[PDB]
């Protein structure tokens, strides 16, 4: 995350981080939605295009956690997966369309002061929350600027940015299935996900019922926090039927 | 490796 | 059920530093 802050204890307990095994490293964020059940970005697991193929067996979730690189004890937890599920009209070759995947523990997690689920939107919280202007929040122990890395999970509030302006910032088809967020030039505030955020949640405080909904998923921008250029997240509401269905057949 | 070690019953 | 309630916020009714930016985007 660039020009964020670093996160207060327990402001995310949904936050997941992907960790790499052989070798130990940051492989992206994610988001806890049950005690059983991961959701981050497909292209944290499938992109050919960088030759990333990841399966279950590659990766652990680490859950609880505001250090990036300490191992937390007592605090964190760690799961191992047991299937991982990408979206089948993911669009990897354009424009990652539907760049959504969903990650089914071994075993559940406990729930504690820092580690807890968001909820998921349904129709009418989307309607209400997605539009221009409204911010939310998004979360990582990604990339601090484009070109270090942060001891603690950052966070940046961000609002989201109208459909046309996100299309004209842009050479690439934007789908319906996303949306983006992201200060203006003119506005004279900044901030922006990068490296190692993807995966990560786009989330906004429902002010009807006081609940955090993730509305999005950290996806790709045009390197990070660059002037004209916004964050493009996968539209969590459009895709809750693959979400939905998934998890009822699993 | 900048990150610290897991305990081995992870890996 | 309750999903997206943080155990040391809204749980305990206490607010995080930047919140309230977000609600009063919500106009
Ligand atoms: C495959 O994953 C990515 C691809 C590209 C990228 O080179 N593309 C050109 C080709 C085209 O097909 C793709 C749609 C985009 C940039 C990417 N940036 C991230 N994540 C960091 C980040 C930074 C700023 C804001 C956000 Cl929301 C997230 O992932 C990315
Ligand atoms: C990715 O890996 C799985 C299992 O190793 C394989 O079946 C799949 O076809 C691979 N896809 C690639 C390399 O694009």
């Amino acid at each position: 995350i660039v020009e964020g802050s670093d996160a207060e204890i327990g402001m995310s307990p949904w936050q997941v981080m992907l960790f790499r095994k052989s070798p130990q490293e940051l492989l992206c964020g994610a988001s806890l939605i049950s005690d059983r059940w991961v959701l981050t970005a497909a292209h944290c697991l499938l992109y050919p295009p960088w030759d990333k193929n990841f399966t279950e067996n590659d990766l652990l979730v680490r859950i609880g956690k505001h250090s990036r690189t300490r191992y937390e004890r007592n605090i964190e937890k760690i799961s191992m997966l047991e299937k991982i599920y990408i979206h089948p009209r993911y669009n990897w070759r354009e424009n990652l369309d539907r760049d959504i995947a969903l990650m089914k523990l071994k075993k559940p997690v406990a729930f504690s002061d820092y580690i807890h689920p968001v909820c998921l939107p349904d129709r009418e919280t989307a309607a209400s929350l997605l539009q221009a202007g409204y911010k939310g929040r998004v979360t990582g122990w990604g990339n601090l600027k484009e070109t270090g890395q942060p001891s603690v999970l950052q966070v940046v509030n961000l609002p989201i940015v109208e459909r046309p302006v996100c299309k004209d910032s842009t050479r690439i088809r934007i789908t319906d299935n996303m949306f983006c967020a992201g200060y203006k030039p003119d506005e004279g505030k900044r901030g922006d996900a990068c490296e190692g955020d993807s995966g990560g949640p786009f989330v906004m405080k429902s002010p009807f019922n006081n609940r955090w909904y993730q509305m999005g998923i950290v996806s790709w921008g045009e390197g990070c926090d660059r002037d004209g250029k916004y964050g493009f997240y996968t539209h969590v509401f459009r895709l809750k039927k693959w979400i939905q269905k998934v998890i009822d057949q699993f | 490796g900048d990150f610290e070690e897991i305990p081995e019953e992870y890996l | 059920a309750d999903c997206g309630l943080r155990p040391l916020f809204e749980k305990k009714s206490l607010e995080d530093k930047t919140e309230r930016e977000l609600l009063e985007s919500y106009i």
